[PDB]
RNA sequence: UAAUUGCGAUAACGAACGAGACCUUAACCUACUAAAUAGUGGUGCUAGCAUUUGCUGGUUAUCCACUUCUUAGAGGGACUAUCGGUUUCAAGCCGAUGGAAGUUUGAGGCAAUAACAGGUCUGUGAUGCCCUUAGACGUUCUGGGCCGCACGCGCGCUACACUGACGGAGCCAGCGAGUCUAACCUUGGCCGAGAGGUCUUGGUAAUCUUGUGAAACUCCGUCGUGCUGGGGAUAGAGCAUUGUAAUUAUUGCUCUUCAACGAGGAAUUCCUAGUAAGCGCAAGUCAUCAGCUUGCGUUGAUUACGUCCCUGCCCUUUGUACACACC
């Protein structure tokens, strides 16, 4: 009784970093292509009124050597 | 045991001191391979279908 | 080295371009002008600006200045 | 004009009070004096041998006059100097808690300092008196 | 100001970079004289997530 | 000098000289003139100081180092060789002592003698290590007044410190000594030698 | 202090405790060239023997010197602490000693052997010409023996 | 109340608080006369304000200073500044302006930053050396 | 010894591979109306006074 | 060890007749006149000051200084 | 120009990421809101010295008042300003004055695209595949080892003394940290030469330890150039502390023992102002142990304010049969 929990939907997930990581995770885990999964996530984020958004995917798919990919659209400052 | 240790000649400084020093002491870093860092030894290689599936 | 970035000099340009009557050879009041007339997010950048638009001003008095 | 001890410089005062405490003969000087070292951060005993208790006491006196209250721990720390840890870097170290606490008791039995509330030792009302006196003596030689 | 100074590196390699995190603790107290009513009113409300409020009593 | 006193009183000779002349420890800043052209403008004397200790921003600009009183420039360069790094207080007194010594011998404003020994150990020219092709010869060069002072303060103090090393005579005595000999250079002094031998090899390659 | 005078009275160098002592040195430190008597020990003994430390080893009336030797080889009788002493709680008769001169040499031997003779690792370690107080023997002390 | 001001001086971390009331001319620091102070070699550094502007000036006023923090020199350079800042604080409100500006003139002419506190301050050291500019020591290999 | 005084009239720049060396034109005081360029060893500004140890001889470049 | 630790009557006599013309006297200066080690050196400085000859124009530790009387 | 920072030239015009802006810390506010957990003046209550009023203290509330100092909120301030030199009279640079401040104000934090088979599976209940899995490569328990010593390399510490060692005496910081379901930081009083012990005590802390009375340093003595009273390695004997445990000696104290080292070859590191160097502190680690580190303040210089000679890296140009890119 001295501790209380409440849930709470979140005003657009499209502007939550965490929301979209877990989306990607679920996308690639659900056996989705890669560029599909990324560009999809980016284009929903942008569509959700973002100023800019960037998705890196690192590690290894199918080939034995690791690679990485940048997926980005719009605007981002990086400093200060 | 401890009786052996003091009784044992061929022990203690006086002895070592009077022995030549190996040259393996004054050695180098040995290094061994680095000029072969970028050349994969796996023998294997990937392929352009597999990288194109995954990525 | 105290070379003024473009955002400084670009603002200075635009400001002189459209508020020459108003502004003077005096930074102190050119400062205060910037408040009422320009939106800037930092004291530093604003004095940084008016400081130079005051410099620019001061030598338009003795001949034109390209830009 | 009137006088304090604050109107008298550091060394002149103490060296006059030291000569005073000596002159008098009323003191109490533990007995391990001469054979003792002042601090574990030291090398040699005092060179005043027959004396230096009068040095410390008069010093101890002046300090406790200059302020509300102090203890042994404080005087230990005050009188502490550096101790060459031989080949290792110097560290400040506290001085003997015995030399002081007995310099305290001695000066107290002679009534130049009392126990104090709050804690520690306080300058005796009779101390003020007899301190400001010899202090005045010191500027009397400078007249 | 709570300082914590740690090597960025999980391991050992590299020039020895050091990095100092800090957490800033702000503490205020305001003394009031009031009856019981206002106090209990003024403490229950004025509630704010993030600020630790603490009300003692007495002159000792 | 019209004496004056209030509550906590101010000592006679203190009350005295101070308000009158603005002189050193107790030495005359008047007179004291640089017996060599140039080197003025690069040797202070006036404005006059009480002791050679100052929180002086003499670094932040290229030449303002020159404006530092030459006596305190002298002391400044006493404090070094690691163990004595910093320790201006130590030095300041050594100079007080030094000047007192210098004064005793042959009189003169001992501050003026310092002025003399300086002006007397600065090499009017020197040499650098010009390439010219591997086996480098030595191009002669006429050295700046500032460097001429700098080298003097450095040269003087050093060979006095070296003299003062490992023997009974104090820093103050050797310093005073090295100066006196160098005031009118007597070539018994470490610095004059180094000066003359610098101008010897400067001349020997022109 | 005072300009003194004296006549032929003081002789330079003088031998006591089976060693030799330079006269023209302040007597406290003079006594130190005897094995087993550091500046402290020296200081106390003469403080006990009632001697003007301001003196050298030079003056020192013959009588004064004798008493100095006396106190040195009986420290517990002439009221010198015991913690002041190079060898308290012997290890045989248990008495507290202060061992002097050619004797401190003897007693380093005696302990060292007492260890060796008992096969104590500390001893073994001595007999091997090593460092015994457990310092690292990799990098330090290489010149040595 | 009698006429008075409070001022300060600061060198490094030393801060020298002063009280310049109107009185029979005392000049004491912490609790002792200014003819003590010691350091001593530097003693004349804190006489200095008195001398530059004539000993007299202090007869209609009393002077106290108490220095906390700083160090055995930091405190001498602080107290003098407070003393002279103090003297020129007094002629600001009690004597006339011209008097004051004559005082400030013969201070800043000579000066050792008697009116103005010194900007200088320790730099933070950085990781990789025992100093702020000093780096440790490397050997390559 | 014939002393020779010359006042720096212009600072020309740094020769010497190292570059501790400054090219300077000077006006000697005892009878002006002539000039000669010298090479300095120390830091130098305008209106300084150099003691030319031999009046007539000048250099140019340095390596 | 190399002489100058005692008083040798003739030495005392040396000190009295040999300290004029010394525009400078001090601890060191006394050692330099082929005599007196630093210890008895300071004693002499106090005891030439007993009466006459030397005037104390400088103060303390390490550095002493005197001049001929007038 | 520190900067693809700008000016300018101009088939380019005008913009974005990064640099700058921004943020944090240190510097300035007798302007603003305040404070018995910060302090000042006055007043009482009170001690000492003088006495002619004075001088120097005591008194977590006996009261009044204030906010200069301390603290931290909100604002203000600086923009290389005024002027003059200099320059394509352009961006700029330089000097003087003024100023808390005029070197990106000093110092940091942040930091684009790209690269490396750099390091890290030994930080992780992050992880693939391999290996192992009961006589275990799981795990725990007892004991040793990581410290082992002919010797090579690297970071350091203390020194070779007289700008010093020693002995008294002066006596001054800043950043920190501290105990609940507990034994942390420790004042004070005693006992002890010392290390320590013992009786109490304040503090979950601007409130108590702590003004952290820190060290260099300052002053008056002692020593007197002698491997000396510099130096303190090595070693013996005793006493204590932490801990279940101290032997291979945890640390601390005392006596004694008293080495090498007389400024260091070829070489090589670090550094431009409150910096170098010297000096000590707190914090991390931590039952106990700092010769380490991260920060801190204290004393406080000499010398540049330049260049491409050395070394290192950028940029064009140019060659290429390289593109997994000279491994
Ligand atoms: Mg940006
Ligand atoms: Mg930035
Ligand atoms: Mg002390
Ligand atoms: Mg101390
Ligand atoms: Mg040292
Ligand atoms: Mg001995
Ligand atoms: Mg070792
Ligand atoms: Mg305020
Ligand atoms: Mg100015
Ligand atoms: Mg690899
Ligand atoms: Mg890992
Ligand atoms: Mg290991
Ligand atoms: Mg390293
Ligand atoms: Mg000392
Ligand atoms: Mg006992
Ligand atoms: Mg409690
Ligand atoms: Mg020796
Ligand atoms: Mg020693
Ligand atoms: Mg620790
Ligand atoms: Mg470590
Ligand atoms: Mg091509």
């Amino acid at each position: 009784g001295t501790i209380v929990l409440y849930a709470e939907r979140v005003q657009d997930r499209g502007l939550s970093a965490v929301a979209q990581a877990e989306s990607m995770k679920f996308k690639l885990l659900n056996g989705l292509a890669i560029r599909r999964a990324a560009y999809g996530v980016v284009r929903y984020v942008m569509e959700s009124g973002a100023k800019g958004c960037e998705v890196v995917v690192s590690g290894k798919l199918r080939a034995a050597r690791a690679k990485a990919m940048k997926f980005a659209d719009g605007f981002l400052i990086h400093s200060g | 045991g401890n009786e052996g240790a003091i009784r044992d000649k061929t022990a203690g400084r006086r002895n070592n001191r009077s022995k030549d020093v190996t040259d393996s002491a004054t050695t180098k870093k040995s290094n061994t391979r680095r000029a072969t860092d970028r050349h994969s030894r796996t023998g294997k290689t990937d392929t352009k279908k597999k990288v194109n599936q995954g990525w | 080295g105290r070379v003024r970035t473009k955002t400084v000099k670009r603002a200075s340009k635009a400001l002189i371009e459209r508020y020459y009557p108003k502004l003077t050879l005096d930074f102190q009041t050119n400062k205060r002008l910037c408040d009422e007339i320009a939106t800037i997010q930092s004291k530093r950048l604003r004095n940084k600006i008016a400081g130079y638009t005051t410099h620019l001003m001061k030598r338009i008095q003795k001949g034109p200045v390209r830009g | 004009p009137g006088v304090s001890v604050r109107d008298v410089a550091a060394q002149d005062f103490i060296n006059a009070y030291a000569s005073f405490l000596q002159r008098q003969g009323k003191l109490e000087v533990p007995g391990y004096v001469d054979i003792v070292k002042t601090s574990s951060g030291n090398e040699m005993p005092p060179q005043d041998a027959e004396g230096w208790f009068y040095k410390r006491a008069a010093s101890v006196a002046r300090h406790i006059y200059m302020r509300k209250q102090v203890g042994v721990g404080k005087l230990n720390k005050l009188y502490g100097g550096a101790k060459s840890r031989g080949v290792r870097p110097y560290k400040h170290i506290d001085a003997s808690g015995s030399i002081n606490r007995k310099v305290l008791q001695a000066l107290e039995k002679i009534g130049i300092v009392e126990i104090s509330p709050k804690g520690g030792r306080r300058i005796s009302e009779n101390g003020q008196r007899d301190l400001d006196r010899i202090a005045a003596q010191t500027l009397e030689e400078d007249e | 100001v709570l300082k914590i100074s740690t090597r960025k590196t999980p391991n050992g390699e590299g020039s020895k970079t050091w990095e100092t995190y800090e957490m800033r603790i702000h503490k205020r107290y305001i003394d009031l004289e009031a009856p019981v009513q206002i106090v209990k009113r003024i403490t229950q409300i004025t509630i704010e997530p993030g600020v630790d409020v603490e009300v003692v009593v007495a002159s000792n | 000098f019209t004496p004056v006193v209030l509550a906590t009183p101010i000592p006679e000779e203190v009350q005295q000289a101070q308000t009158e002349i603005k002189l050193f420890n107790k030495w005359s800043f008047e007179e004291v003139e640089v017996k060599d052209a140039s080197l003025v403008d690069y040797v202070q004397v006036r404005q006059p100081i009480f002791v050679a200790h100052t929180a002086g921003r003499y670094a932040n600009k290229r030449f303002r180092k020159a404006q530092c009183p030459i006596i305190e420039r002298l002391t400044n360069s006493l404090m070094m060789n690691g163990r004595n790094n910093g320790k201006k207080l130590k030095a300041v007194r050594i100079i007080k002592h030094t000047l007192d010594i210098i004064n005793v011998l042959t009189d003169q404003n001992p501050i003026q003698v310092v002025v003399d020994a300086i002006t007397n150990t600065g090499p009017r020219e020197d040499t650098t290590r010009v390439g010219g092709g591997g086996a480098a010869r030595r191009q002669a060069v006429d050295v700046s007044p500032l460097r001429r002072v700098n080298q003097a303060i450095a040269l003087l103090t050093i060979g006095a410190r070296e003299a003062a090393f490992r023997n009974i005579k104090t820093i103050a005595e050797t310093l005073a000594e090295e100066l006196i000999n160098a005031a009118k250079g007597s070539s018994t002094s470490y610095a004059i030698k180094k000066k003359d031998e610098l101008e010897r090899v400067a001349k020997s390659n022109r | 202090s005072l300009v003194v005078q004296e006549q032929g009275s003081f002789q330079h160098i003088l031998r006591l405790l089976n060693t030799n002592v330079d006269g023209n040195i302040k007597i406290v430190y003079a006594l130190t060239t005897i094995k087993g008597v550091g500046r402290r020990y020296s200081n106390l003994v003469c403080k006990k023997a009632d001697v003007d430390l301001h003196k050298r080893a030079g003056e020192l009336t013959q009588e004064e010197l004798e008493r100095i030797v006396q106190i040195m080889q009986n420290p517990t009788h002439y009221k010198i602490p015991a913690w002041f002493l190079n060898r308290q709680n012997d290890i045989t008769d248990g008495k507290d000693y202060h061992t002097l001169a050619n004797n401190v040499e003897s007693k380093l031997r005696d302990d060292l052997e007492r260890l060796k003779k008992i096969r104590a690792h500390r001893g073994i370690r001595h007999f091997w010409g090593l460092r015994v107080r457990g310092q690292h023997t990799k990098t330090t002390g290489r010149r040595r023996a | 109340a009698v006429p008075s001001v409070q001022t300060f001086g600061k060198k490094k971390s030393a801060t020298a608080v002063a009280h310049v009331k109107a009185g029979k001319g005392l000049i004491k620091v912490n609790g002792s006369p200014i003819t003590l102070v010691e350091p001593e070699i530097l003693r004349f550094k804190v006489y200095e304000p008195l001398l530059l502007v004539g000993l007299d000036k202090f007869s209609n006023i009393d002077i106290r200073v108490r220095v906390t923090g700083g160090g055995h020199v930091s405190q001498v350079y602080a107290i003098r500044q407070a003393i002279a800042k103090g003297l020129v604080a007094y002629h600001q409100k009690y004597v006339d302006e011209q008097s004051k500006n004559e005082l400030k003139k013969a201070f800043t002419s000579y000066d050792r930053t008697l009116l103005i506190a010194d900007s200088r301050r320790p730099e933070p050291k950085k990781f990789g050396g025992k100093g702020a500019r000093s780096r440790f020591q490397k050997s390559y290999r | 010894t014939p002393v020779t005084l010359a006042k720096v009239i212009k600072v020309l720049g740094r020769t010497g591979s190292r570059g501790g060396v400054t090219q300077v034109r000077v006006e000697f005081l005892e009878d002006t109306s002539r000039t000669i360029v010298r090479n300095v060893k120390g830091p130098v500004r305008e209106n300084d006074i150099l003691v030319l140890m031999e009046s007539e001889r000048e250099a140019r470049r340095l390596r | 060890a190399q002489h100058a630790v005692i008083l040798d009557q003739e030495k005392y006599d040396r000190i009295l007749k040999e300290v004029p013309t010394y525009r400078y006297v001090s601890v060191s200066v006394l050692v330099d006149r082929l005599k007196i080690g630093g210890s008895l050196a300071r004693i002499a400085l106090r005891h030439l000051e007993k009466e006459g000859i030397i005037k104390p124009i400088s103060k303390h530790s390490k550095q002493a200084i005197y001049t001929r009387a007038t």
